[PDB]
RNA sequence: AUCUGGUUGAUCCUGCCAGUAGUCAUAUGCUUGUCUCAAAGAUUAAGCCAUGCAUGUCUAAGUAUAAGCAAUUUAUACAGUGAAACUGCGAAUGGCUCAUUAAAUCAGUUAUCGUUUAUUUGAUAGUUCCUUUACUACAUGGUAUAACUGUGGUAAUUCUAGA
RNA sequence: AUUCAUAAUAACUUUUCGAAUCGCAUGGCCUUGUGCUGGCGAUGGUUCAUUCAAAUUUCUGCCCUAUCAACUUUCGAUGGUAGGAUAGUGGCCUACCAUGGUUUCAACGGGUAACGGGGAAUAAGGGUUCGAUUCCGGAGAGGGAGCCUGAGAAACGGCUACCA
C-alpha cells in the first residue's frame, strides 16, 4: 500500500541485430558526437518516434479541429523551443520529416564543442562530467541535457571550476607544493 | 466487510481534493454530517491544503483545538468536518470569512467574503413534508430542518437562511430563466440561466442552462442548484463566474497575461 | 504431501534432542594465529550458558553439549591442528564443518587452503563459514563489512553452496549459526553413511587373555550400523574382527 | 483447586460454561462465555479445604478468631448513607459526621475525608431551575411560533378568496 | 570572498498558530552549505524575535552548491514557540529535553506482562513470598 | 506495416522444423564502480509453526479515604496529581491470502411506494403521587458490588473460592 | 403512482420515552427567609430528518467441453392462497392447492495448474495472451457447524463442539 511509482523505458533495440548498414550509420553517429552505447542512439530514436507518433495522429484529423490545433501547437512550440524544429518550418509536415542527428545536435555534450569551450568532442564529455560546465547559475553534469534555445546564450565555465574562477584544482596545488617545498628545502 | 469502515486510502479519495499521491498512503475520511463524503470538504484538507495554514496534521488538530475556525457560526473542532457546499467557514484570529463554492474546473474555491454576505446561508430544498401535529418543514441540502416555512416552497426551490436563529429570511422559486449554479457532475462548477426544464416521469429530470455567452448544455435536476436572478444573484460568485472556457481561451488568456 | 510428511519426520527424528541425538560439529579455524575455543566460546556464550564453557577450559577437547533453547545434542570436536591428517579424520566423521575465517590474517596458499581442497575431496556434509577476528580491524562497522564480504567470495569459490559468512561478534549472526547447527538436518556423505561408525566417548580394556583382550567402546552409531560378523576398521590401527 | 459451586447437587467435577454474574469465572471479553471445570456442591473425600462462617458463638474463645476484631476498612460515601449510619434527621448537615482518617508522613500529619455524592447543594438547585426555565421558556417560544405562523396562514387564505373574488367578478363581468 | 545571503519567501502571517511561516533562500558562495544555528540567529534579528523564537528546517543544498533552501517559522514570542512546535525540533534548540524511555520493544513487553495481572498485584505478591516461605 | 537457413542433380511450390525480435516475466549462469527509484515465500504445500510483537483507551468536565504521590497555602464534605478497578467507547476498521466460486462473484446501470441504521449534523418534549387544593422524600429515594482489607486452594493458566 | 405524510375516533400494552447526571463562572432581587431567580458547555435522551452505511434488488455482459442432450420437482422444482419467520420483500420455511420452470439462441453436467474488475504484454490495424500482486468488490482465517455481545460479527490476535 503506496501509490505505484510509474516508470518507464526509454530506448528500443533494433529489429535486425546484424545489418552491416545499420551498423555502420549507428558507429559514424557515435562517432560525429561521441556516446558511448548504442543505447544513447536507441534513446534517440525512441523519443524521435514518439513525436512522429503523436505528429501522425494529428495529421490523419481534421485541419481547423480544436485537437489538431491544441495539441498540434503545443508539439510544434515544444520541438523548437529545443530548437530541434528550425524556425521557418513551424507546421506538423516538418516534424514528421525530422531526423536523428536534428536530436543528437542539441546536447550539452554538443553544444559545448560548438561553442568552442572544448577541443574535440570527447573533451566535451570529460568537461561535463567533471563539472566543470554550467549553464546560467546551475552547473550540470549530463552529456544529455537538452539545451534549450533561450539557454544557449549562457553556456560557460563554472564559478567553482578551475577554468571557470577559483583556485586551482588538486593536481595544481599538489604540484605548485612540490616545487615551493622542492625549493624551499 | 462487516462494519462501517473508517479509513479512505490515498488513490480512492475524491479526485477535487488534489491530493498528491506520495505524501502518504491513506486520506481524510470526512465524518459523517451535513454533506455527501464524496462532495465535501474535511477542514483539515481546506486548512492545510488550500490555505496553507498548518503544514501537518497535527498542527491542523492544534489550530481547531483552540476553538479557532466555524462553521456556519458554529464551533467544530472535528479534523475531518465534512463542510461541503455554500457553507459559511470563519477564521477570527484573522478575521476572515470564507465560503466553499465549487471552482470552474469542478473543484472547491477560496473565496474571500464580507462579514455582511457571511451572516446567511442559500440551501436547495431538498424535501418539504408534513411532521408530527401537523407542522410543516423543509429539510434543506446541508441537511438543515426548518420549521413553519411558507407554504409557497416546495421542492428545488432554494432558501435564504439566517446562520444566526437558523430561521428563513426569503426564498427563491424553480421557475425558467432563473440563475444557477451546477453542483454535480460534469458541467459542475458552471453558472447560468435555465431555459427550460425538462420533465421525465419516473425518470431523471433535465435542465437546459444557457450562460452568459450564451452557450448551453444539460444537467440533471438533481444537480441544478438555485442562485437568484439573471445577474442578480444573492450570493458573490468567484473570479470566472462559472463561464467555462476552451482550453484555447484559457492557453490564450495565460500567455497573454505575461509582460513583466 | 502427507507422505512426504511423515517421511521427512522420520528422516528428522535422528536427532531428537532429548534422549536420542548427536550432531557431530568439528571446528576447523584455516588460519594460524587463530584459537578455536574462542569459537566454541562464542557460540556457547550465545546461548547464555556460562557453566558449560567454564567446565570445558580446564581439561577437554570432544564436549558433549545439550542446548536447552532448540533442545538438541550436540557433540564438539577441535582437532590437533598440529597433524594434517588429523584434521581430516576429524571432519571425515562429522555432520558438521565450521570454518574459521579471520579477519587479520589472510589465509595461507600452502596450509589452510589444502585443508579446504583436501576436506571437499575425501567428502564433507553440511558446512558453513564463520568468522572471528572480524573485531580487530577499525572499530568502525564501515571497513569490516569490507573484510566480511571479500571472505565472503573467497569462501564462495571453494564452497557455492553458501553465499553468507556469518559473524560471530554479532549476536544476532551467532544465535543464528547455532540455531542452524540445532536444527538444520545435516547432508550425507555416501562411503561413510553406508558402512557406519561410531564416535566413541569411553574406552575400556577388558583382559581375557595374557596377549589379547577386548577393547570396550561406548558410543553412539551413525550411518547404516553394525553387525557382529562384520570386521570394524579403527584408524591408524587396522582392521580387527568383533567379539 | 477447581472451586465448589452452589447449585450443582453432585459430590464430583462438572465442566459448565460459565457466564457474566456467577462465580468461579470472570468474562476477560464482553459477552464472553466459557467451558471450565467445577467442583460439586457437596462435600466429600477429595476438598482440600472446606469454607465454614460462623453463625453461633460457642462456650469457649477462639484465638485467631473472637479473640481479635477487624474495623471495616471504608464508611459511607453516599449523603443518606451516612444519615443511615448515624441516624440523623433530614435537617442535620451531614458535613461534619464524615469519618476522616489521619495519614502521617515526614512531620506532617494530614487527614482525608470522602467527597459527598448525591449530596444537595446550591449547585444542583441552580442545574434543575435551570431546567424548569428552558422546558418553560422552549414552550412558550413554541406557541409563538406556531402562532406567528397560522396568523400568516389565515391572512393568505383570506388573500385567496379576495383573488378568487376579483375572478368571480371579471368571469361575471 | 564568501557574502551568506538569506532571504525570505512566500511569506505568510498566521495568527492561528502566532506566527509567521516562510521560506528560506541561501546565496552562500564559496561556502559548504550555512549551519541551522547560524540561521536562527541571523533570522531573529530581522524579524525582531529571541533566538529560541525561531524555527529551520528541511534545507536541502542545491545541486552543484553555492545554495540551499529550507523552511522557517517565526513565532510572536518563545512561549508560544514552546506551545505549539513539534518536541524533536525543541530538543534541535536545546529548548527542551529528550526523554530517555526505553526501547518499543521493551515498552511492548512490559504492557503485556502488565496485561497479565489482575489488580495491584501486592496482593500476589504477599501470597507468593508465603507460598515461597512454605 | 521487413523476415533468413533446411526436402532436389538443378527448379518453382505446399509445408513445417530452425533461426530472429519483444516481455516494465520468472528462474539461472558468468560478471558488477556511482546516482535516483523500486518490487520481493504468489506459482509447489489455504503445508506446519519456537519465541517477541501486531488493541487499546481520561478531558476544566462519569466513579478516588490508594492506609499512593505532592504538601500548601483559604477549604472539617470533596477540591492538586493519580496506579488499581467499575462505568463509557473501541476491538466489525486495519493488515493478509486467493482456497473456494462460471450468471455465482464482479462491471456498468437501476430500485427500496420493500427495509434496518451506533455515530455526525438539524430539528424535536409544560401533560408522567391520591382528592381538587386537602394527603404522601423532590433541598434530590433504594441496593448491591469491584478495586482494597484479610483468609485460602493447585505442578500448572490472563484459575479463582470464602469472609 | 400508494392504504403516502399528517390528523381524528375507539380501545389496547408484563407501559417505551418525558434529565435524581458533570465542569466552569457566581450574579441579581425583595416582604431579609441563607427565600425566589440567574450565564456559558458537557453528557444523556424520544421521535423525524441527515450522514456513514447495510441488506436485498432490474437490465446486459463471463474461459474450455456434445467422448455432457435432456434437466428440474418424494426431500421446493415453477406458480397461487394463508400463515410462520425475518430489519424487512421473497418457497425463505410450513400447510393446502395446482403442474409447472430451463433447453441446439447449447440448458444440465464435466474441466479450469479460474477469485472478478480497474488494468498488463505485444500488434500498422484487427487481434492474441496475461491480470496471485499497490485502488475497488468479494471470499477465508487448519476443516466443518453453532452462538454470545453489540448499531454493526455467524467475528476466529471472541466463545462452544466435533474432525485433523
Ligand atoms: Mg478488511
Ligand atoms: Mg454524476
Ligand atoms: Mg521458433
Ligand atoms: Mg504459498
Ligand atoms: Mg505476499
Ligand atoms: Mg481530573
Ligand atoms: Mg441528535
Ligand atoms: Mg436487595
Ligand atoms: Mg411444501
Ligand atoms: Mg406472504
Ligand atoms: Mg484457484
Ligand atoms: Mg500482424
Ligand atoms: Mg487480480
Ligand atoms: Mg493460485
Ligand atoms: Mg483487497
Ligand atoms: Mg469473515
Ligand atoms: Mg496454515
Ligand atoms: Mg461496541
Ligand atoms: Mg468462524
Ligand atoms: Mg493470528
Ligand atoms: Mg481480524
Amino acid at each position: 500500500p503506496r501509490a505505484p511509482r510509474t516508470y518507464s523505458k526509454t530506448y528500443s533495440t533494433p529489429k535486425r541485430p546484424y545489418e552491416s548498414s545499420r551498423l555502420d550509420a549507428e558507429l559514424k553517429l557515435a562517432g560525429e558526437f561521441g556516446l558511448k552505447n548504442k543505447k544513447e542512439i536507441y534513446r534517440i530514436s525512441f523519443q524521435l518516434s514518439k513525436i512522429r507518433r503523436a505528429a501522425r495522429d494529428l495529421l490523419t484529423r481534421d485541419e481547423k479541429d480544436p485537437k489538431r490545433l491544441f495539441e498540434g501547437n503545443a508539439l510544434i512550440r515544444r520541438l523548437v523551443r529545443v530548437g530541434v524544429l528550425s524556425e521557418d518550418k513551424k507546421k506538423l509536415d516538418y516534424v514528421l520529416a525530422l531526423k536523428v542527428e536534428d536530436f543528437l545536435e542539441r546536447r550539452l555534450q554538443t553544444q559545448v564543442y560548438k561553442l568552442g569551450l572544448a577541443k574535440s568532442v570527447h573533451h566535451a564529455r570529460v568537461l561535463i562530467t567533471q563539472r566543470h560546465i554550467a549553464v546560467g547559475k546551475q552547473i550540470v553534469n549530463i552529456p544529455s541535457f537538452m539545451v534549450r534555445l533561450d539557454s544557449e546564450k549562457h553556456i560557460d565555465f563554472a564559478p567553482t571550476s578551475p577554468f571557470g574562477g577559483a583556485r586551482p584544482g588538486r593536481v595544481a596545488r599538489r604540484n605548485a607544493a612540490r616545487k615551493a617545498e622542492a625549493s624551499g628545502e | 466487510a462487516r462494519g462501517p469502515k473508517k479509513h479512505l486510502k490515498r488513490l480512492a479519495a475524491p479526485h477535487h481534493w488534489l491530493l498528491d499521491k506520495l505524501s502518504g498512503c491513506y486520506a481524510p475520511r470526512p465524518s459523517a454530517g451535513p454533506h455527501k463524503l464524496r462532495e465535501s470538504l474535511p477542514l483539515i484538507v481546506f486548512l492545510r491544503n488550500r490555505l496553507k495554514y498548518a503544514l501537518n496534521g497535527r498542527e491542523v488538530k492544534a489550530i481547531l483545538m483552540q476553538r479557532h475556525v466555524k462553521v456556519d457560526g458554529k464551533v467544530r473542532t472535528d479534523t475531518t468536518y465534512p463542510a461541503g457546499f455554500m457553507d459559511v467557514i470563519t477564521l477570527d484570529a484573522t478575521n476572515e470569512n470564507f465560503r466553499l463554492v465549487y471552482d470552474v474546473k469542478g473543484r472547491f474555491a477560496v473565496h474571500r467574503i464580507t462579514d455582511e454576505e457571511a451572516s446567511y446561508k442559500l440551501g436547495k430544498v431538498k424535501k418539504v413534508q408534513l411532521g408530527k401535529k401537523g407542522v410543516p418543514y423543509v429539510v434543506t441540502h446541508d441537511g438543515r430542518t426548518i420549521r413553519y416555512p411558507d407554504p409557497n416552497i416546495k421542492v428545488n426551490d432554494t432558501v435564504k437562511i439566517d446562520l444566526a436563529s437558523g430561521k428563513i429570511t426569503d426564498f427563491i422559486k424553480f421557475d425558467a430563466g432563473k440563475l444557477v449554479y451546477v453542483t454535480g457532475g460534469r458541467n459542475l462548477g458552471r453558472i447560468g440561466t435555465i431555459v427550460h426544464k425538462e420533465r421525465h416521469d419516473g425518470g431523471f429530470d433535465l435542465v437546459h442552462i444557457k450562460d452568459s455567452l450564451d452557450n448551453t448544455f444539460v444537467t440533471r435536476l438533481n444537480n441544478v442548484f438555485v442562485i437568484g436572478e439573471q445577474g442578480k444573484p444573492y450570493i458573490s460568485l468567484p473570479k470566472g463566474k462559472g463561464i467555462k472556457l476552451s482550453i484555447a481561451e484559457e492557453r490564450d488568456r495565460r500567455r497573454a497575461q505575461q509582460g513583466l | 504431501r502427507a507422505q512426504r510428511i511423515l517421511d521427512s519426520i522420520e528422516n528428522r527424528k535422528l536427532f531428537e534432542g532429548k534422549n536420542g541425538a548427536a550432531k557431530i560439529i568439528t571446528i576447523v579455524p584455516l588460519v594460524n594465529d587463530l584459537d578455536p575455543l574462542d569459537i566454541l566460546y562464542k557460540l556457547l556464550k550465545c546461548a547464555d550458558d556460562e557453566g558449560i564453557m567454564v567446565q570445558e577450559v580446564d581439561s577437554k577437547r570432544i564436549f558433549n553439549v545439550h542446548i536447552k533453547k532448540f533442545k538438541s545434542n550436540l557433540k564438539i570436536i577441535i582437532p590437533d591442528m598440529t597433524n594434517f591428517l588429523n584434521i581430516l579424520d576429524c571432519a571425515k566423521v562429522a555432520d558438521f564443518v565450521v570454518f574459521g575465517l579471520s579477519g587479520v590474517q589472510e589465509v595461507d596458499e600452502e596450509f589452510g587452503e589444502q585443508i579446504i581442497r583436501a576436506l571437499e575431496l575425501q567428502g564433507i556434509a553440511s558446512y558453513i563459514g564463520v568468522i572471528s577476528n572480524l573485531s580487530a580491524v577499525h572499530e568502525k562497522e564501515k571497513f569490516q563489512l569490507d573484510v566480511k564480504q571479500s571472505l565472503e567470495s573467497y569462501f564462495k569459490h571453494f564452497f557455492p553452496s553458501e553465499e553468507r559468512v556469518y559473524n560471530l561478534e554479532k549476536n544476532s549472526d551467532a544465535l543464528n549459526v547455532l540455531r542452524t547447527l540445532c536444527q538444520r538436518l545435516p547432508r550425507s556423505i555416501n562411503w561413510r553413511d553406508n558402512r557406519g561408525y561410531v564416535v566413541a566417548d569411553f574406552v575400556d580394556f577388558v583382559e581375557t587373555s595374557p596377549d589379547s583382550g577386548d577393547l570396550v567402546i561406548e558410543g553412539t552409531v551413525r550411518g547404516i550400523g553394525f553387525n557382529a560378523n562384520r570386521l570394524v576398521h579403527i584408524p591408524d590401527f587396522g582392521d580387527f574382527q568383533l567379539n | 483447586g477447581f472451586p465448589m459451586k452452589q447449585g450443582v447437587l453432585l459430590p464430583t467435577r462438572i465442566k459448565l460454561l460459565l457466564t457474566k454474574n456467577v462465580s468461579c469465572y470472570r468474562p476477560r471479553r464482553d459477552g464472553e462465555r466459557k467451558r471450565k471445570s467445577v467442583r460439586g456442591a457437596i462435600v466429600g473425600p477429595d476438598l482440600a479445604v472446606l469454607a465454614l462462617v460462623i453463625v453461633k458463638k460457642g462456650e469457649q474463645e477462639l484465638e485467631g478468631l473472637t479473640d481479635t476484631t477487624v474495623p471495616k476498612r471504608l464508611g459511607p460515601k453516599r449523603a443518606n448513607n451516612i444519615r443511615k449510619f448515624f441516624g440523623l434527621s433530614k435537617e442535620d448537615d451531614v458535613r461534619d459526621f464524615v469519618i476522616r482518617r489521619e495519614v502521617t508522613k515526614g512531620e506532617k500529619t494530614y487527614t482525608k475525608a470522602p467527597k459527598i455524592q448525591r449530596l444537595v447543594t446550591p449547585q444542583r438547585l441552580q442545574r434543575k431551575r435551570h431546567q424548569r426555565a428552558l422546558k418553560v421558556r422552549n414552550a412558550q417560544a413554541q406557541r409563538e411560533a406556531a402562532a406567528e405562523y397560522a396568523q400568516l396562514l389565515a391572512k393568505r387564505l383570506s388573500e385567496r378568496k379576495a383573488e378568487k373574488a376579483e375572478i368571480r367578478k371579471r368571469r361575471a363581468s | 570572498s564568501d557574502a551568506v545571503t538569506i532571504r525570505t519567501r512566500k511569506v505568510i502571517s498566521n495568527p492561528l498558530l502566532a506566527r509567521k511561516q516562510f521560506v528560506v533562500d541561501v546565496l552562500h558562495p564559496n561556502r559548504a552549505n550555512v549551519s541551522k544555528d547560524e540561521l536562527r540567529e541571523k533570522l531573529a534579528e530581522v524579524y525582531k524575535a529571541e533566538k529560541d523564537a525561531v524555527s529551520v528546517f528541511g534545507f536541502r543544498t542545491q545541486f552543484g552548491g553555492g545554495k540551499s533552501v529550507g523552511f522557517g517559522l517565526v513565532y510572536n514570542s518563545v512561549a508560544e514557540a514552546k506551545k505549539f512546535e513539534p518536541t524533536y525540533r525543541l530538543v534541535r534548540y536545546g529548548l527542551a529535553e529528550k526523554v530517555e524511555k526505553a526501547s518499543r520493544q521493551q515498552r511492548k513487553q512490559k504492557k503485556n506482562r502488565d496485561k497479565k495481572i489482575f489488580g495491584t498485584g501486592k496482593r500476589l505478591a504477599k501470597k507468593v513470598a508465603r507460598r515461597n516461605a512454605d
